[PDB]
């Protein structure tokens, strides 16, 4: 059940590459591909996202995009920089200028049909392909634009595998360009109709959890990425590890998304650690429980108790009492059942994997679908009425060919999605 | 989709094309114009300075005339 992994634009390759300094240290490979570890656990599911090279070498499955050359120049010099396959660099010159009309029609369609050339070498090594996770953000141009058109082109080529992204939202807190709102509204846009599964991964909420919780004064993309990594190798724990459960892409998808446009994960974490410092306490699965349900812990800048949970999953890992995880589960939903819609029986579900990530005894990730995503939608859709009101900063895009009909179309697509996650809150 | 990705590129090609169409049009236009203009302005100079001669012709025709 091989995965195959893009990372488009500057924050999809930033957090690409630490997803894969991870999640590498947890399967023991270094940076060479090769394997020094000592359970057997870390192999026995290392071909979902690695390739095996002749002198048993292990290889990302991952295909690094952008139309500019400077971020990957700085994944080939990383740490883990030499464990890319060469020939998965896909890369243009000109870059996109933080505008999704380049990465999506002009500058990104040069580029794309490289990108699905690599893509289909890796999908034809295959013995059964799952699917596609992208990582990406959503507010500049590459990630945005063209990492939405290769999701067009890749259902198109693959229309019968999963599609899963990691989303990086825009905020002003993290701000690059006044023209995040209509570049993430144009991509949500595309990630309504061509995704199965998107971890909505808020610099706002990211931003937040350093400055409130972590006591970091000026957060940088760095600070911001750790968060992200943990998360990331979090969510992934149950593709990359063996459970009772035999866990893949869409059995994710069949028990997470009630109605196909409602596939926006809130993801959380916990403990909240800073990087570097580290503490010395683990936390107990009371403590893992109530932090990995709080607001405070949720990558997402919305408040779950404005809205209600679809379905949740729950990923403990460390050596710990699967009784106990039990109890603390069934105790959070039966103490704050009205937060769980009632016509969904059961819509939480938990597993416990024996491996921590690096640096912790006991940690727990959390995937929710709750109807309180739709803040971030609101927030995103004012922004962007904000200045399409007035049309600024359109001819950006009018100058790419594009036409302000197709921005009043993602605008009230995204609204539908809002109303949307509205009607099932009040069912 | 495809359809509309390749109008949008289309798009965005025939107004480029179109702008420094007009803008050349627009400049082969003003230089012209500008040529006529200041050739006229120095034509109607000679013309005039031309008619100074014939005046001067005039008025040496006359002293003799009268003499
Ligand atoms: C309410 C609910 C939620 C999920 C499931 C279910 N059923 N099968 C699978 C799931 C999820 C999952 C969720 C939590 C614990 C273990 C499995 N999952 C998975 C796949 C890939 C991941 O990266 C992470 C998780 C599966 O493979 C059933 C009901
Ligand atoms: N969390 C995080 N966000 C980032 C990072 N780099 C860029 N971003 C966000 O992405 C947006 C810029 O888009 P970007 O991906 O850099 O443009 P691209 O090169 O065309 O893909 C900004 O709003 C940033 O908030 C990063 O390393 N971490
Ligand atoms: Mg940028």
């Amino acid at each position: 059940r091989e995965i195959v992994h893009i990372q488009a634009g500057q924050c999809g390759n930033q957090i690409g590459a630490k997803f894969w300094e991870v999640i590498s240290d947890e399967h023991g490979i270094d940076p060479t591909g090769s394997y020094h570890g000592d359970s057997d656990l870390q192999l026995e599911r290392i071909n979902v996202y690695y390739n095996e090279a002749t002198g048993n070498k292990y290889v990302p499955r991952a295909i690094l995009v952008d139309l500019e050359p400077g971020t990957m120049d700085s994944v080939r010099s990383g740490p883990f920089g030499q464990i890319f396959r060469p020939d998965n660099f896909v890369f243009g010159q000109s870059g996109a200028g933080n505008n999704w009309a380049k990465g999506h029609y002009t500058e990104g369609a040069e580029l794309v049909d490289s990108v699905l050339d690599v893509v289909r070498k890796e999908s034809e090594s295959c013995d059964c392909l799952q699917g596609f996770q992208l990582t990406h953000s959503l507010g500049g141009g590459t990630g945005s634009g063209m990492g939405t058109l290769l999701i067009s082109k890749i259902r198109e080529e693959y229309p019968d595998r999963i599609m899963n992204t990691f989303s990086v939202m825009p905020s002003p807190k993290v701000s690059d360009t006044v023209v995040e709102p209509y570049n993430a509204t144009l991509s949500v846009h595309q990630l309504v109709e061509n995704t199965d599964e998107t971890y909505c991964i808020d610099n706002e909420a990211l931003y937040d959890i350093c400055f409130r919780t972590l006591k970091l004064t000026t957060p940088t993309y760095g600070d911001l990425n750790h968060l992200v990594s943990a998360t990331m190798s979090g969510v992934t724990t149950c593709l990359r590890f063996p459970g009772q459960l035999n866990a893949d892409l869409r059995k994710l998808a069949v028990n997470m998304v009630p109605f196909p446009r409602l596939h926006f994960f809130m993801p959380g974490f916990a403990p909240l650690t800073s990087r570097g410092s580290q503490q010395y306490r683990a936390l107990t699965v009371p403590e893992l429980t109530q932090q990995m349900f709080d607001s405070k812990n949720m990558m997402a800048a919305c408040d779950p108790r404005h809205g209600r949970y679809l379905t949740v999953a729950a990923i403990f890992r460390g050596r710990m009492s699967m009784k106990e995880v039990d109890e603390q589960m069934l105790n959070v939903q039966n103490k704050n059942s009205s937060y769980f819609v009632e016509w969904i029986p059961n819509n939480v579900k938990t597993a416990v994997c024996d491996i921590p990530p690096r640096g912790l005894k006991m940690s727990a990730t959390f995937i929710g679908n709750s109807t309180a995503i739709q803040e971030l939608f609101k927030r995103i859709s004012e922004q962007f009425t904000a200045m399409f009101r007035r049309k600024a900063f359109l001819h950006w895009y009018t100058g790419e060919g594009m036409d302000e009909m197709e921005f009043t179309e993602a605008e009230s697509n995204m609204n539908d999605l809002v109303s949307e996650y509205q009607q099932y809150q009040d069912a | 989709k495809r359809e509309h990705e390749r109008e949008v590129i289309q798009k965005a090609i025939e107004e480029n094309n179109n702008f420094i169409k007009m803008a050349k049009e627009k400049l082969a236009q003003k230089m012209e114009s500008n040529k006529e203009n200041r050739e006229a302005h120095l034509a109607a100079m000679l013309e005039r300075l031309q008619e100074k001669d014939k005046h001067a012709e005039e008025v040496r025709k006359n002293k003799e005339l009268k003499e």
